[PDB]
């Protein structure tokens, strides 16, 4: 019972893979990554990662 | 920096009014309801060779 | 009324005056006329740079942090909120004002000031209009640690009251800062021994706010919200600087993740669209 | 005693205001101003400065210096193409981050002339001739070199002056247009066309690059206020 | 011809060939602080020429694959004589700077360098959350050199060329002044920065004033047989330096 | 601290106002005034003009 | 102890507003937004031996 | 606008003016410009002694009591409250004034009123809003016993109503005093024969405040808190004090335990931090 | 009937206002005004009146009157140290509690030079040489005789003028120094050293004191309105 | 019946104000924070023979 973040940022264009789009308790310092929606394609220059920082809340997440 | 003009009053039987401009921009300022000007002379007379009303203005 | 500059109407050229060869190696930027190298006509413009100067660029009310603190809690410590006062935690303002590097200005301040009745069993209440108490704190003045503690008393820390359903507090402050500008980037370090804390950070030094509900305890949980909203006048700036390409991580550096350049392409020369048909 | 009539647009906060405020430090002393040297009075004092532009952006070029450098080499037939792109300041991928593009992402509508400039950063052996062509919009993308000779081109010879001005005048049918992307605007096409070769010396490197500068002129202009569509935050940093 | 150029301070010369404009500042020239602008009050000490003349900093290998260069220099110049002894006695100074940057080659070589004068270069660490040491800042004489991938050494600075460690686009950095070094026609690296800080007079040690940065953008590139090594000097001198504020010997 | 006394027709919306309002828009460049022919200042310019007259309406 | 500026308006086609300044401090007064001046000759030609633009500026 | 003083600039002196050997017997305090002992420059110096005047030191609003009273108890004593009119309660104002001997000036007197519903069982009510009632009795005048009184009709004594949810009331009060100024400090007795009271307690003579809810007895308990802000203009001052350095202990002498002069050392030598390691 | 528009900033409580307020008692009669002698117009005309400083308050003589005397004698090896503190009117222990440490302490900011006088409070046939020194920071503190020697001193002998005015000039960067503690406006330091010694005849008391006084220039300026961090109050006085 | 006098400003770089009083009392204006005038004569050199600070003034 760790603290926690809440679910990642929910992309209107991209969702997450298959570790990450299940499991709950994500801790501090836990990267998450996304792929694209299933019609669409990659922009090479963002990286889909997202931390959670220490005040439980992830990074900004715009869109990948 | 004021500036007095006249209210629209009734004939036949001049009153000021006043108006001071607050606001920086053209935009605030308010409405002009005062311009009773008019010009029909490019919507009706809209002709070349200009008639009399008095000739036939035909033959 | 400054406007722009006109264009002069011109001929044909045959001569040894050469405004397109220049050399951009030293330094200069070149100042061809449109009407060097084409044929103009004369066109009297009536374009104005009044929208792009300076004092139109940064005097909008920007918003800086938002502080959230309740009326009735069984902590002390979230009955009541603080926020020390950088202009760093919002990006877009923190963006406007990276466009220069020092910085002289006096700040119109305002509170949005908002509050959401929380839940519990017990929520029908009849509760009286709320009142806000925002209290600012000079650099190494004593600050509160309760609601009911004396050191909210106001004496000579300048402290602004607000009753709920009224217009939102507003008020201006003169340029508080001990050099002759404010410094947006400052390459240097605390000691002289050249250790420490680097950067900005030594130079903020600007004291912090404290909010609380000048009522006492209810007897139902309402927690508040007030935007702070920093509004620049009286500008100037100096020595100007690229704006930032990357994003910001944290308030106190200017550490980033290292981004490219610009968006991609597929070829490096351009054709008509190769889409459907005709 | 006077008789006041509340006007609607009373008790509200509204952005961009111009009003006056009590202050919160009475009749406090200001230090003293200094003549610090590089003032900015206006933003367009900034958008007239060159500034290179990342034309060679395919697709993998952006993570290096490489996005910046054009490639020009010895051609085995003249009359090709060397590079191209569209002329929109902060709506086309290759001008978009740029000074001029920064400036004017902050705003949405523009007016005035645009200067470019080509430094060739080769060998001082090395020569040849360029087309730098500007077509109006209103037909496609020119695809020969005769078909982009009718537009508002000059022939760039290499000597001993590297660099040229290429100046794209105001060729439009309203006062601005919009800084983004819509069809009513359309503003045109930059292109650049081998006129001859690049004719080098033995013992001496073929493939050069050309860097490419971006300016206004003294009649350009910005109009609308909005926020940029780069900034992105998502909570606070601390 | 306007190619030949001489610049004389105290006893020091240099002398240029192909030399294109010297450039100077944001308009403006330096000079002395003067009596309606200062703060200190006792009397201030302009040496001589014993400092306003010209200090050669080491050179620096200019290769095919090189990234980048750079430099701090009210600390670079901390050991050169009397202007480091002054700097070391002083609690105040004030200096502007005349900086000639030499680079030569032959007529079949090509590549460009950039040379632009940062004020408040704010360089950004490598790992993010955490502190950066002093002495991958700066090095003294010694240049720092960025790379062409992102670093990750600890406590060590974020060294991209295309983000030129401050964080923005590199093309953007020719809104400060510069010049190119382009080897077809250039040796004239000349920008004569005048004193920009937001305070009067300011510490030599605590604060940087400003960041050199040399960042070839067409890269090196010769044929085979042509002379591989080509060095990159750089010259520095100080211009109506004053110190006040004397005590004991500072921190080194 | 002014002595003021509210008149009834405070806070009000009345349609035919004619007061002054803040600029949205601040120090807003406005694009400059083309000739356009044939100006309207008045709608009786426009109904001095012939008009046909539908007559023969009768219901088919 | 009031003073008359203009407001600004479009072209082609000098409305005067009125300004009071009601406080003690010089920074309670309203913003500054009427100053339209420039000088960018310390950003673009920041050189010595000022250029003429019809030489070549070499050699 | 008075400037400080500038400094004027100097050279090499060897002669027999001793500006630095003075007598500080006699006295004096010694008048040593900068310019007289070390070599110094022309200071052009543009500070201005603004904000350490007497007005802009003395002209906040401080704060001198609170006083708390309800609208539905069962003893009739605590359904309003009174306050003996001094400004001795407080420390911080009162140390404020305690800087000057004799002080003379008139008073802009604001109030802060606030009201918590108290706890009971039928706390869901529906209340219409509050009015308070301020009433000021001059020295010798009637005093009320209830909230009931028809002492509290104020024919002739100034009070002033107030309804909640408005701006805090404010009025300004004149010299109200019988000697030439007020008396900080007085060194004497009441009785001629040197007996009686002891201290400034028998120049006080202020008259108090009363306070009231004006409403009727409500169906559920409901206190009001009133906070008043007195705030000093139009201010002269005579014969300065040195600052108090012990703590208050009354309202009505200057009695006090007996506190060191400063805070203490270990050595009476400095030198370099004794810390860590290099 | 008027058009008025209510402002934010409308019906709040703000501590230092300069507004117009009715009076409760109307047409009231002031008593007259008396020229009472000693009328203080600034807070710096008491600023600028020596007052005694507390240098020997090592941990116990804080109780007595013992904190206000240093203590001299003569020494059997010279360029020894007498006492020294750090100049900080408002945050360093020793001129705290000062007259100017307690207007400075309802301040916040704080510029111009400050005199030290120095009282030698002992017999007639006593003599010797002091050095009354202030060295500028960015350096340690001085840890030898020949060290303080390098700053602003001043070597002052006794004889039938018993006191000597050490004048701290502005030495800074900024206009102002903050009254409290931050390493960015660091101050100085002041240090006293044996010149020769203490030579006494027989029969003459060998240990005497010195007395320090501290006042301020007419150069002197304080900026920021604060609270006192030495007021402390936790009930009512009643 | 207006009176106007200058706004606290900065140096090295006259703005007026208006002030009107409206009510029939002394006490009723507003704070005097614009005196700054000083005379540290009668606190600091509070003697009789005044010195005369190049002198030994004693002997
Ligand atoms: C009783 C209301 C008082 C409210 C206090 C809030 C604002 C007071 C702080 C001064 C504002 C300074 C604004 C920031 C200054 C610099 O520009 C920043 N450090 C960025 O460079
Ligand atoms: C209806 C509202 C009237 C409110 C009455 C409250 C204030 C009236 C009392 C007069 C104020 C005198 C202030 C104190 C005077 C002296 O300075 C003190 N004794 C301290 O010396």
């Amino acid at each position: 019972c760790n603290r926690s973040c809440e679910v990642p940022t929910r992309l209107n264009s991209a969702s997450l893979k298959q570790p990450y789009i299940t499991q709950n308790y994500f801790p501090v310092g836990t990267v998450v990554e996304y792929e694209c929606r299933p019609g669409y394609r990659r922009e090479p220059s963002l990286s889909p990662k997202l931390t959670c920082l220490q005040n439980l809340k992830w990074s900004t997440a715009v869109e990948f | 920096g004021a500036q007095v003009s006249t209210q629209k009053t009734g004939a036949h039987e001049i009153i000021h009014y006043t108006n001071i401009n607050y606001y920086k921009d053209a935009a605030s300022n308010s409405a002009n309801r005062q311009d009773f000007t008019q010009d029909p002379g490019k919507f009706t007379e809209p002709v070349k060779d200009i008639m009399v009303k008095s000739l036939p203005a035909l033959n | 009324v400054v406007r722009v500059a006109d264009t002069m109407p011109s001929g044909p050229s045959n001569s040894e005056s050469i405004p397109a060869l220049t050399a951009a190696e030293t330094g200069h930027t070149s100042q061809v006329v449109p009407s060097d190298t084409i044929q103009t006509r004369h066109v009297r413009n009536f374009h104005v740079r009044s929208e792009s100067s300076v004092e139109n660029f940064l005097s909008r009310s920007a918003c800086v942090y938002i502080v959230e603190y309740k009326t009735r809690d069984d902590t002390p410590d979230k009955m009541y909120d603080s926020w020390v006062i950088n202009t760093r935690q919002v990006a877009q303002l923190r963006r406007k004002l990276e466009f220069f590097t020092y910085v002289r200005f006096d700040v119109e301040v305002t509170f949005v000031i908002t509050s959401v009745q929380d839940d519990s069993t017990r929520q029908n209440t009849d509760t009286p209009a709320l009142t806000h108490q925002i209290m600012y704190v000079p650099p190494g003045g004593p600050i509160p640690q309760a609601v009911d503690d004396y050191n909210w008393q106001t004496s000579t820390n300048p402290s602004v009251f607000w009753t709920e359903g009224n217009a939102p507090p507003r008020m201006s402050i003169p340029f508080m800062s001990v050099g002759n500008a404010y410094s947006n980037f400052y390459d240097g370090w605390s000691h002289f021994s050249q250790t420490g804390v680097y950067g900005f950070n030594t130079l903020n030094n600007m004291g912090k706010l404290y909010f609380r509900h000048v009522n006492d305890k209810t007897i139902s949980p309402i927690t508040s919200k007030v935007r702070i909203y920093f509004k620049p006048k009286h500008v100037k700036a100096w020595v100007p600087r690229p704006p930032r390409l990357c994003e910001y991580t944290h308030k106190d550096n200017v550490d980033f993740e290292p981004k490219g350049v610009t968006t991609s392409r597929t070829q490096l020369t351009i054709s008509n669209s190769t889409h459907v048909e005709n | 005693g006077l008789p006041v009539m509340n006007t609607p647009g009373s008790n509200q906060f509204l952005t961009s205001d111009d009003y006056q405020s009590p202050t919160a430090m009475p009749q406090f002393d200001v230090t003293p101003e200094m003549n610090i040297p590089g003032e900015v009075k206006n933003l367009m004092e900034i958008a007239e400065v060159d500034s290179v532009v990342p034309v060679n952006n395919v697709n993998e070029n952006v993570n290096s210096l490489e996005a910046y450098r054009i490639p020009v080499h010895s051609v085995t037939e003249t009359g090709a193409q060397v590079f191209g792109f569209t002329l929109q300041p902060g709506a086309d991928t290759v001008m978009e981050r740029t000074l001029l593009g920064e400036i004017l992402n902050y705003y949405a509508n523009w007016s005035g002339s645009i200067k470019l400039t080509f430094m060739y950063c080769g060998s001082a052996m090395a020569t040849g001739k360029f087309l730098l062509a500007y077509s109006p919009p209103g037909a496609g993308v020119p695809k020969n070199r005769r078909e982009a000779m009718l537009g508002t081109h000059i022939i760039w010879d290499i000597g001993l002056q590297s660099s040229c001005v290429l100046c794209v005048p105001w060729i439009s049918q309203t006062h601005y247009r919009f800084v983004s992307k819509d069809i009513y605007t359309d503003a045109g096409f930059i292109t650049c066309w081998y006129q001859t070769s690049i004719v080098v010396p033995a013992e001496v490197q073929n493939q050069s690059v050309i860097l490419c500068f971006v300016s206004a002129c003294n009649d350009f202009s910005v109009r609308l206020l909005r926020d940029s569509p780069f900034v992105r935050q998502t909570a606070f940093y601390q | 011809s306007d190619r030949v150029r001489s610049i004389t301070l105290g006893n020091s010369t240099i002398t240029t060939q192909e030399s294109a404009n010297v450039v100077v500042g944001y308009g403006v020239w330096p000079d002395y602080l003067s009596d309606e602008e200062a703060t200190a009050e006792d009397q201030p000490t302009q040496p001589d020429v014993a400092t306003c003349r010209f200090y050669t900093l080491d050179s620096v290998s200019w290769m095919k694959e090189s990234q980048g260069w750079w430099w701090k220099f009210p600390d670079a110049l901390r050991d050169m004589g009397l202007f480091g002894q002054n700097m070391q006695y002083h609690y105040l100074g004030r200096s502007g700077y005349t900086i000639h940057v030499q680079c030569n080659a032959s007529k079949f070589h090509q590549g460009c360098l950039l040379v632009v004068c940062v004020p408040e270069a704010e360089m950004g660490a490598a790992n993010i959350n955490e502190k950066i040491n002093r002495e991958h800042l700066s090095n003294g004489e010694v240049a720092n050199t960025f790379s062409g991938t992102k670093s990750s050494n600890t406590n060590d600075v974020q060294q991209a060329v295309f983000n030129a460690g401050m964080g923005v686009a590199v093309g953007n950095l020719t809104i400060f002044p510069h010049q190119w070094i382009n080897l077809r026609t250039n040796n004239c690296a000349t920008i004569v920065m005048p004193y920009i800080n937001s305070v009067p007079m300011d510490n030599m040690f605590r604060h940087y004033n400003f960041t050199l940065m040399i960042i070839p953008f067409a890269k090196l590139d010769y044929a085979a047989g042509s002379s591989t090594y080509i060095p990159i000097t750089v010259t520095v001198a100080p211009m109506c330096a004053e110190y006040n504020g004397l005590r004991l010997a500072g921190h080194q």
